[PDB]
């Protein structure tokens, strides 16, 4: 790393680690690769591609998604237009499991049957143990009291990227690299601030942040 | 207007009589009477629907007619029943093994039938109305939906509130809903409001307001495949491998499930089997371990009918080292039905010339199909075929509409056969690459 | 109906404690395979011998699919039956020893037997009451919850701990809908809305399920059957958790995985335990593989392995072959295409060819089944044209005889249309012959 | 400044309006026939009419194949799609190769759609949003150099805006039809706010606020497909750094085929689409194994197959895959017959001779009379090729000399520096330890 470092009523400590690897681009690249300007397309191609001539349209596409419905069960039909223009993070995140009409043509397997019974069952039944052979292995062979052996040996932050003359680049390296949905996902809320949210200020808790 | 005019094109069905008694030249087809006869048997017996597991090969040499026969098994079998075409090279795979390909290709023709009723209330909204109680468990609702004859008010319920909350309409959006199962979709904004908002937006597209009654009546039958539905059960979500393929070996207790619930509902009468054709062309390149899952595949209630096609003699069965008849090994063989292809006379091929010149939209003199005739019958029927289509573009080009003997005749002097390439080749030999990669390049000995 | 190839066998036909007769179950013939085959019944039925190979040889249309299938019959419904093909073995996925192993599993079957206690109804009331003596800082200190059940001939009201309070929060239970509460863990579960509440309103969704049957108190002895191949995919994956690795990957292809020798030893045990508890009971079954000439000689060596399991089930084995070449080798000839390491392991049963009366018989079984009429003369011709080219291509012109028989208007088939099915379709022998005397690449 | 690459001299095939070629037009020199047939070809595609139609030219070795395959593209124009592929870029890792090939049949049909740009920018002046939690509307106000305008705004730009970071005195840039909204910077007119900030001061637009534009936007039905049949999910508009999971190629099914086609049909319909087929052409076809060879059959069969170009080298040749199949420029007899195949003619003394003449005043080099005589007798000799890539060292040499023409001396030390395949062998023979 390079990170800022000291030359030597309270004190800031910020988080600055960096890569010393840097990778340069010419803002040429940037502003007529990535970012719209009038004298490029790329705003204009990403609607045609993503929202005219996507097949999940139900202004267009109606009788797919009516068919498709009837498969999945799933109460609206703009549900796969949805899903097909999503990242794969943002759709774990912000998954609820709503639910699904009996009419229709999805399933429950014998392995989803057993799997949903045991979720808060107890110890000393016979299905319950018959589905925790990994707990009783992990309790058996005292596995919360052992050392570590391996740690590796250099740790590296990503490359950092450089664009002389430019607050875009910066901007949307820092929402790249500190998305505020997924890193509150991987933390949690502190319990006096979900108090204050709750109470204080009102706000209900199917709408408090996913962590 | 997708569609340009392919090899075969006229073909529209089997030219068969109500005694399945083939007509001389009838819905596209020339000749083949025995063939055509036996087709029809074929069809007939999809048609029943009480028969499973039934392979069929289509035998013949080049140029006969096999796929021209499918094609009409396929346009004369009709809409809503499963034809599933593929090659034999179509099954090896990276991510897939050769035994799971089959299975999905055995799966993807046959398929059940479903039938519901859908009461539709499609109109652009007006003005929503929400009440909340103190203890905020429960809301009620008013909805104001309007179409351009007909404007009316209904009552809505919580979880109407909480399904349009998410995709939030905004007073002047189309939406419908549907009374029996409480589908919700958004189809877009209106058109007499394109001029508020001055600025469109990423997720927005305005759709025209509907007419005439807000409540619509309308049967809707749906015909899914079996493969559908095992690639709907068998993970998460699984809409996006029907449209990309990643499966990826679906196991087998999900298919023996859903084999005996789709039995249980064609016993309430909620289902109904809907059998259909599988077409494998050029059979003879398949792996002997294919050729044994197929022997064995055909004997499931859930088996269509299987039609293969070879133009291969007496030649060796890929996987082994041994010469087989047709490329294929003797116990599928007697595990068949033979429908065998019989070569042309000078007749049915001018009837068959003249048919892809009408469809193609030539205009043939009696001389310069005559001579087209003549070709097709020294060399093949498709050089013949061809040559309509480039000597129209000639005659084009001298500024005349129907074609001569002279624009043939400039067609067979440009382009050439296979034995007039065979003898130049030949008689040439040192000017191309060898088997042993020896050539002369120069032109000065 | 549908009739595919089979279906007019049911069963071996044997009396009690005695030979096979001449027709029964839909055999004809076939008597000392069929009292061979008996006796492996029984053997399995005797649910002791772990790990037995038998392996059945003859030529092709000779009946080992039809005796495999007379076996998985005989055993009944709830004995595992897992039909295979050697073909099926290769995967792009997994090694093909974790296949056979899979396959291995698939054949061992669990019997486990419960009691559940469950409260289930619609709901009369719901009332979190309050405490007497209240604490400071919180509000809603509850001591009990009532909840009423209400259901067909019943209606119970039911006092519950606390903490039953924040479920039905999490499952949005209000009063009207109909609830599932197991005894031992609370948890409750919403079913739906009532019936009776079904048109309070035009546009709803909440769908709308009946009113329960029975009192809403009852204790049920379910019995749940699983095979040792669903325990082993059950614990392998990871269950309900909120980490994204799970719900990552369950939104991905499903890939299989070697599952380790460990965890099979796990559910061994605990299986094993249970079993010794008499809650559960153990039944294997029969593993069938089709065409075992296809099979490699590594797959050969791990069935040489495998069949020295404690927990192995029975598994039969088919081949039509003579002295071939084992794949995966160069230079072993050996029997059946099956290497002598394995057959020093196993039984051999003889399957015989037919006859002319054993053909016709068979013929008028398969067009009984077909519901076809057909006449003397018919059958005659049938029978001495699969005598004279091959019993399945009389089998199969059976339905192109009815089809231009119905053409013509009649529910008889005749001499003729066996005449002109015979020309429309062609046998193996023919069409090699028409090969034999063509030059056009034929 | 220019570059100049074993092509770029040929311009067209060189035709009349009745379709006959002259000796000398268009770059090509010799080749009446094939220049010919090719032109016939190319009406044949400007037509519109029919689907799979395949043509196989065949010839040896630098007689004009891929010269011809260019000058068709050329004068189909730019408009028309063309797709170039070498017969050993179908084989690869991740897909099996006859989906490569279907993502190669499908790159080689075009669509066209009249489309429009409609941009505002300028310096903001006033960002006013009113509710009725939520909001209904946002005012903006933009100004420019040559005035000032007023917007009204839905939500969803406006969170677009918040997104960005957008106060008062930036200048952005929004666009009508999609929404995009992009913050160019801070205004010169708040430059002196502070003496040191972090913000960078872009000047005021010159021009109006309001712009509009007409464009065209060109697209092949294989964008589609991979646009509708993407695994890991929709990706956002800015991404430096890549997704989580490496996307790789998959099998895409027929079924998302068939959308893709009844969505497009419909397109067209309404007059909003313009379907443009194209050619895909196959270099070394020779390299193609049979079972690609065996799929090309059904695949040709199709309703919206493009227009197939094929080359060979080769004669009687063993085709790959096969032991004893021996068949003509390594093609097998089922796909020749649905083939024509249009001759290629070896080159004559004068023919080699203007053809270099052509190649040195295309690569600005002036040449004597003699070494031209010198530099056709070596092609003659050893080939057509050595003497146009002698040609560029010859000039260099003469460069180097303080001279602007190429004279003999100059071809005879280029001669000398650099060999032939023939020379090499014949050093090759002769000698003790590999070479
Ligand atoms: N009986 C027929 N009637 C009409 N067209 C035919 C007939 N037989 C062959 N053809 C035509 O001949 C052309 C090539 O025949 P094809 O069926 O491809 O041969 P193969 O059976 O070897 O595949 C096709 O365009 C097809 O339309
Ligand atoms: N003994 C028998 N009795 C009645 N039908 C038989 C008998 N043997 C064979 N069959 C029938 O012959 C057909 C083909 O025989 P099959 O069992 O497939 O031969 P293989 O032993 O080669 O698998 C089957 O449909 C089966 O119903
Ligand atoms: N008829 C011609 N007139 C002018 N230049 C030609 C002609 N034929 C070939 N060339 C040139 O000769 C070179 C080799 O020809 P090329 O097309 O690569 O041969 P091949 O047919 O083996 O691909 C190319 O750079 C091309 O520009």
């Amino acid at each position: 790393t390079t990170f800022g470092k000291t030359t030597s009523k309270f004190t800031d400590l910020i988080y600055s680690s960096r890569n010393p690897i840097k990778y340069s681009l010419p803002r040429l690249i940037y502003e007529d690769l990535i970012l719209p300007n009038y004298n490029n397309d790329v705003d204009i191609a990403n609607k045609l591609k993503n929202v005219k001539f996507n097949i999940f349209n139900p202004s267009t596409n109606y009788e797919l998604c009516l068919f498709l419905s009837k498969l999945t069960g799933e109460p609206s039909l703009n549900e796969f237009f949805r899903v097909s223009t999503t990242p794969l993070l943002k759709r774990v995140i912000e998954r609820t499991n709503g639910p699904k009409n009996t009419d229709s043509l999805s399933f429950k397997t014998i392995t989803q049957e057993l799997l949903e019974v045991t979720r808060n069952a107890p110890s000393e039944g016979v299905m319950a143990s018959l589905l925790n052979v990994e707990k009783h292995a992990y309790e058996r062979e005292y596995l919360n009291c052992i050392q570590r052996g391996y740690h590796p040996n250099v740790s590296a932050p990503p490359v950092t990227i450089e664009v002389l003359g430019s607050s875009h680049v910066t901007n949307s390296i820092n929402n790249e690299l500190f998305d505020p949905l997924i890193s509150q996902a991987l933390s949690d809320i502190p319990a006096i601030t979900q108090y204050n949210m709750h109470v204080k200020k009102g706000i209900p808790v199917e709408d408090f942040p996913k962590t | 207007s997708l569609s340009l005019i392919a090899a075969h094109s006229h073909i529209t069905g089997l030219g068969l009589d109500e005694n399945l008694q083939p007509r001389p030249t009838s819905e596209g087809m020339v000749g083949q009477l025995q063939a055509r006869r036996a087709a029809g048997v074929i069809l007939k017996m999809v048609q029943n629907g009480t028969i499973a597991g039934r392979a069929v090969l289509v035998a013949g040499p080049p140029s006969t007619g096999k796929t021209a026969l499918a094609m009409g098994v396929s346009q004369s079998l009709g809409k809503d029943v499963p034809f599933t075409a593929i090659a034999g090279s179509e099954i090896f795979s990276l991510e897939l093994s050769k035994t799971e390909a089959l299975t999905q290709a055995f799966r993807k023709s046959i398929g059940i039938k479903i039938k519901e009723e859908t009461e539709l209330i499609e109109g652009e909204v007006v003005e929503i109305q929400i009440d909340r109680s103190i203890t905020g468990g429960h809301k009620q609702g008013k909805l104001t939906i309007k179409t351009t004859d007909m404007e009316t008010i209904y009552e809505l319920g919580n979880k109407m509130i909480d399904g349009l909350t998410k995709e939030k309409v905004l007073a002047g959006d189309v939406i419908s809903i549907d009374k029996a199962s409480g589908k919700i979709t958004k189809l877009g904004r209106s058109f007499a409001r394109s001029r508020d908002y001055d600025a469109m937006g990423a997720d927005t597209r305005f759709v025209q307001c509907p007419e005439g009654e807000l409540q619509k009546r309308k049967t809707v039958v749906h015909t899914v495949s079996l493969h559908e539905i095992d690639v709907i059960n068998s993970r998460t979500q699984g809409f996006l491998a029907l449209f990309t393929g990643d499966t990826g070996e679906i196991r087998s207790e999900v298919r023996d499930q859903i084999n005996t619930k789709v039995a249980e509902w064609k016993e309430e009468g909620k289902a109904e089997i809907v059998p259909g054709v599988l077409f494998i062309d050029e059979v003879h390149m398949l792996d002997i371990e294919c050729f044994s899952f197929i022997n064995r595949a055909l004997e499931d209630e859930f088996a269509p009918i299987v039609m293969m096609a070879t133009n291969r003699g007496v030649s060796k069965t890929r996987g082994t080292n041994y010469k087989s008849p047709h490329g294929l090994p003797l116990d599928l063989l007697d595990r068949s039905i033979i429908i065998t292809t019989k070569s042309y006379n000078e007749q049915e091929i001018k009837t068959i010339l003249s048919i892809r010149a009408q469809e193609e939209e030539v205009e043939l003199s009696s001389d310069a199909l005559d001579l087209l005739t003549k070709t097709g019958v020294e060399t093949s029927l498709r050089y013949s075929s061809n040559l309509i289509s480039v000597a129209q573009q000639i005659a084009m080009k001298r500024k005349n509409n129907t074609v001569e003997v002279e624009d043939v005749k400039r067609a067979y002097l440009l382009f050439l056969d296979s034995a007039r390439s065979v003898k130049y080749v030949q008689e040439n030999e040192s000017q191309y690459i060898d088997d042993q990669g020896n050539v002369q390049i120069s032109i000065a000995k | 109906t549908r009739t595919a190839a089979h279906t007019h066998i049911k069963g071996l036909g044997l009396d009690e404690s005695g030979v096979a007769k001449r027709v029964e179950g839909g055999f004809v013939g076939q008597i000392e395979a069929r009292e061979a085959c008996g006796v492996i019944v029984d053997l399995i039925k005797a649910k002791k011998m772990s790990g037995r190979a038998i392996l059945l040889a003859g030529g092709p249309s000779t009946g080992k699919t039809a005796l495999a299938l007379a076996i998985s019959q005989e055993l009944g419904p709830k004995v595992p039956f897992c039909p295979l093909v050697g073909s099926e073995l290769y995967s792009v996925e997994v090694k093909k020893t974790e296949t056979l192993m899979e396959n291995f599993r698939r054949a061992i079957g669990l019997r486990i037997k419960e009691t559940k206690e469950v409260y289930e109804g619609e709901v009369t009331e719901l009332t979190p009451e309050d405490a007497e003596n209240p604490l400071g800082g919180y509000g809603k200190t509850i001591s009990h919850v009532i909840v009423g059940l209400k259901s067909a001939k019943g209606t119970k009201t039911l006092r519950l701990d606390p903490t039953i309070y924040e479920s039905i929060q999490r499952e949005k239970v209000s009063i009207g809908d109909v609830i599932y509460i197991e005894a031992n863990t609370g948890a409750v579960k919403r079913v739906g809305r009532s019936d009776a509440y079904a048109t309070e309103f035009d546009l709803e969704t909440e769908e709308y399920v009946p009113l329960p049957k029975g009192e809403v108190h009852k204790k049920k002895e379910i019995v749940q059957d699983v095979t040792l191949h669903d325990l082993d995919v059950a614990n392998a994956r990871p269950q309900g958790g909120q980490d994204v690795i799970s719900m990552m990957g369950q939104l991905l292809k499903p890939k299989k995985t070697e599952i380790t020798e460990k965890l099979r030893q796990e559910v061994n045990k605990v299986v094993a335990k249970y079993i010794d508890q008499g809650v559960a009971e153990l039944i294997p079954g029969v593993l069938f593989i089709d065409e075992v000439n296809m099979l490699d000689i590594e797959i050969f060596t791990y069935l040489n392995k495998a069949l020295e399991s404690n927990i192995a089930p029975v598994v039969v084995l088919a081949s039509n072959r003579g002295m071939t070449t084992v794949r995966g080798t160069e230079d072993v000839i050996s029997p059946h295409g099956v290497p002598p390491d394995l057959i020093d392991r196993l039984l051999i049963v003889r399957t015989l060819p037919y006859d002319k009366d054993e053909i016709r018989t068979i013929i008028e079984r398969r067009a009984t089944v077909e519901r076809l009429q057909v006449e003397s003369s018919a059958l005659d011709l049938l029978a001495t044209m699969g005598t004279e080219t091959s019993l399945r291509y009389a089998l199969q012109l059976l339905a192109p005889c009815g089809i231009l028989a119905q053409t013509s208007n009649r529910k008889e088939i005749v001499v003729n249309d066996v005449n002109e099915a015979k020309l429309l379709f062609l046998d193996a022998k023919r069409s090699t012959k028409i090969l034999e005397t063509s030059a056009n690449y034929l």
